[PDB]
């Protein structure tokens, strides 16, 4: 309630711009607001600071819309790159010696924009004991989401983006695997909204 | 880094025998801040004497006000005893009742 | 800048342990924050200088000491499962406008009721599908790390000796293999995509390296299986033209 | 101009007698409204004027939190200074600093102030533009480089133009019945022969506020300032002040001397003569 | 109101 970020997670196509909300509560006459970005490695890197008696802050691609009266300090990121994918935190620093109360964070996901969609599910062979196998769902566009399968011994990872920079080529992928023998890549993603034109090679 | 204090002994209201008042000792223009000050009623120092919070002027020199409630009589003497590091020996300033 | 050790830790309930923090920047104000899985950061203790320490949004169970200006240590005293979290140290200048706090790498700390829950990862690499290669002229490798606890792992791909990022995607968060159970073990997958041409050269080396963080040598293990020590579990694959 | 706010910080190291001591007082014009002393049992910010006690609890906790932290910062500054000047930790040293904002007759910020001294000498000062500093010596230039890098001038300029002005006004209203009410001085002339030829005329002004006042002895309407003996305006102890001017005059010429008194509390400037 | 935070000399 002291600091509130109304978005839990937001998706955005690359190149565009996004605004992340942050509302706070304070009776202090002097304070600061800070925007941090947390990496998957949990690393906590600093982005931009907004003083209570400062103009709207702008630091490169990061800008802040400070509405002192409404106690709103939304962050805006422009020219969305794919490194921008992270969790963004809004921190109130009231002091004094300012002990930060952090928003609860917003999850920012930058989508790659697939110009040549080609959804397919491939089965990969085990390197060592060549019968255990894993399923790869790849080359679908950023519009498609990936959820779990009804089974208990069937695991499906959240989709993620990789960038073959040496080719200016980006693709989406999702992985599924199981121990059961009656498990086949055929219906690994059956209970998912996958395109009709999804390539299922044989066997 | 050291300058000797200036002393002013006086009362809040114009002196009137038998009428209660306040005896003031005002030390200022001194440095450093360490200083001892007493109010002497006939040579004997007065207890319950208070003083204002430490402060300084445009020139950085400090100033303090010492004071105690008192009833001036035609007979009793009042003086201010002050010791500083710039003073070899304590200075005594007799209260000048006149105006 | 602001260094923090250890970076990973596992604890049995009722254990004491100290996190160390030292800022090389000459700052004056230091903080110890705690971040739960899906939440944000909350202050535990902080200090404006040596000899002085103050609370504290959630100081219970923790003691602290600013032994001097460069160093600020935190203690857990009686480790509790609820104290599982990522502990962040922080440092910052006073005066002027550049008052933002600088965080250390963090300290991922799991507390478990029974150290017999600690398992290393089993790491396997799965070679590119032939259908993929004929359909896209690109080959994706998949590395799979399973059955590990805690979720204290660092995964990296190595190609012909060099650590690689281009064409790599590692799951943002490891997943419970049993989302129902409390101390469930986790799984983490990664992808490395290269050109079919590249993969078709048998002289090319592709290695998946997963650094686990578990017990130390000192630890008194008793159970019959091998001690789940901090280590590196690896799998690999070499080029192939068929 | 018309109104102002000031804070006066004093920090003194005392090797062997404990940790460095920090004292702070706050004035609006010539009325002290709060104090802080670290030597207290459990140090706390305290009111020195009834009108400040309209502030809620949060106010005092907040101020105390700040003066507590100043205590530490200045202890660290005393060390730095000792380093700058290569002095042993055996000697006692003082740091003083006064800062604040001035209001015009119309609530506008006239100018700002911030100055630090070391052992009762000029050390560093924020210039009139509130964006630059004037260092006194080589040591002070070290502080300046850090403060320029840390952007301290910008933090102050924001304060002197922001919070300092808002809150000075806030106090002028909250205590207008004592801060904006001018107390005129009670006056009167005294005469005291020094010999058979000369004599002393002394002009008094008592129970006045603010402390700004102008006592000038005139001979035939001409100011005898260089001949006029003044004393330092002093505290009556009740928040009003006192002062006197004196001149040695020839006997018989007494009537050519007038005493003028200028004060915000006087409708018109007073003119006084000795009236035996 | 005092300066919120003191810079170190």
């Amino acid at each position: 309630q002291k600091v509130t970020q109304a978005q839990s997670s937001v998706s955005m196509p690359v190149r565009k711009a996004v605004t992340l909300n942050c509302l706070y509560e304070t009776s202090w006459w002097s304070y600061y607001i800070f925007w941090y970005k947390q990496l998957p490695s949990k690393e906590m890197i600093f982005l931009i600071r907004q003083g209570s008696d400062e103009q709207n802050a702008k630091s490169g691609r990061y800008s802040v819309n400070f509405k002192k009266a409404a106690k709103s300090v939304a962050l805006t990121i422009s020219a969305l790159q794919l490194e921008d994918s992270a969790k963004y935190f809004c921190a109130l620093g009231e002091g004094g010696a300012q002990k930060l109360v952090f928003g609860q964070g917003t999850r920012l996901t930058i989508n790659p924009n697939i110009q040549n969609p080609d959804p397919a599910v491939y089965q990969l062979r085990d390197s060592k004991s060549s019968d255990k196998s894993v399923c790869l769902f790849t080359d679908f566009d950023s519009q498609t989401n990936v959820s779990q399968s009804k089974d208990s011994d069937v695991y499906i990872t959240d989709k993620c983006v990789l960038d073959m920079r040496s080719m200016d080529f980006k693709s989406n992928s999702a992985v599924a695997w199981s121990n059961k023998s009656d498990f086949a890549c055929a219906n690994a993603f059956n209970n998912s909204i996958i395109p009709e034109d999804t390539f299922f090679p044989s066997p | 880094i050291q300058r000797t204090p200036k002393i002013q002994v006086y009362s809040r209201h114009p002196a009137e025998n038998g009428k209660s008042n306040f005896l003031n000792c005002y030390v200022s223009g001194f440095h450093p801040s360490d200083i001892e000050v007493d109010l002497l009623k006939n040579g004997e120092r007065i207890e319950k004497v208070e003083h204002s919070d430490l402060s300084f002027s445009k020139d950085w020199s400090f100033y303090l006000l010492y004071y105690t409630e008192f009833t001036p009589t035609e007979k009793d003497e009042y003086a201010c005893r002050v010791n500083h590091v710039t003073l070899s020996q304590p200075k005594i300033v007799k209260w000048d009742r006149d105006m | 800048g602001v260094t923090q050790t250890p970076k990973f830790q596992v604890l049995k309930t009722g254990q004491s342990m100290t996190l160390q923090c030292a800022q090389d920047m000459n700052h004056n104000s230091m903080y110890w924050y705690r971040q739960d899985p899906g939440m944000g950061l909350r202050l535990i203790y902080y200090s404006a200088s040596e000899g002085t320490t103050d609370k504290g949004e959630v100081p219970n169970g923790y003691n602290v000491s600013r032994l001097n200006k460069r160093e600020f240590s935190l203690r857990l005293e009686s480790a509790a499962p609820s104290q599982t979290s990522v502990y962040f140290c922080a440092s910052r200048t006073r005066g002027g406008t550049l008052i933002e706090q600088y965080f250390g790498p963090g300290t991922r700390l799991t507390v478990t009721e029974d150290l017999n829950k600690v398992f290393p990862p089993e790491v396997a690499v799965f070679e590119p599908s032939e259908a993929e290669i004929s359909h896209t002229q690109k080959a994706t490798l998949v590395c799979l790390a399973t059955g590990f606890f805690p979720d204290h792992v660092e995964l990296s791909w190595w190609v012909n000796g060099k650590e690689v990022h281009s064409g790599v995607c590692t799951d943002p968060q490891p997943l419970k293999e049993q989302p129902a159970l409390n101390d469930s073990r986790y799984a983490l997958s990664s992808r490395l995509r290269v050109s079919a041409t590249f993969w078709q050269n048998p002289r090319n080396h592709f290695r998946c390296q997963v650094q686990f963080y578990g017990l130390s040598e000192n630890d008194e293990w008793t159970q019959d299986r091998a001690k789940p020590v901090t280590q590196i579990v690896s799998a690999e694959a070499w080029g192939r033209a068929d | 101009g018309s109104h102002s706010m000031r804070y006066f910080y004093t920090a003194m190291s005392r090797p062997g007698r404990g940790e460095p001591r920090f004292i702070a007082v706050g004035y609006v014009d010539d009325t002290q409204f709060d104090r802080f002393d670290s030597d207290a049992a459990s140090p706390r910010t305290e009111p020195r004027a009834p009108w400040i006690e309209q502030e809620g609890p949060e106010y005092w906790d907040r101020n105390t939190q700040i003066f507590k932290t100043n205590t530490q910062t200045y202890r660290e500054s005393l060390r730095n200074l000792r380093g700058y000047y290569n002095q042993s930790e055996a000697g006692s040293h003082i740091i003083q600093r006064m800062y604040g904002c001035d209001l015009g007759p119309d609530g506008r910020l006239l100018r700002g102030h911030d100055q630090s001294a070391y052992d009762g000498k000029d050390y560093i000062a924020l210039n009139e533009d509130l964006s630059s500093w004037t260092a006194a010596d080589t040591a002070a230039q070290i502080t300046q480089r850090k403060w320029e890098a840390a952007r301290v001038a910008e933090q102050l300029r924001a304060y002197l133009e922001g919070l300092c002005v808002e809150w000075l006004r806030r106090y002028l209203e909250n205590g207008k019945e004592t801060l904006q009410r001018a107390d005129p001085p009670k006056t009167h002339v005294t005469h005291h022969p020094v010999s058979d030829h000369e004599a002393t005329l002394r002009c008094w002004a008592l129970g006045f506020y603010p402390a700004e006042i102008t006592l000038t002895w005139q001979r035939d309407g001409e100011d005898q300032t260089q001949d006029t003996e003044l004393v330092e305006t002093r505290p009556a102890g009740d928040r009003t002040f006192q002062k006197w001017a004196a001149v040695v005059v020839p006997s018989g010429e007494e009537q050519r001397y007038t005493c003028h008194v200028q004060h915000e509390g006087l409708p018109k400037p007073l003119t006084l003569r000795w009236e035996p | 109101i005092p300066l919120t935070e003191e810079a170190e000399l």
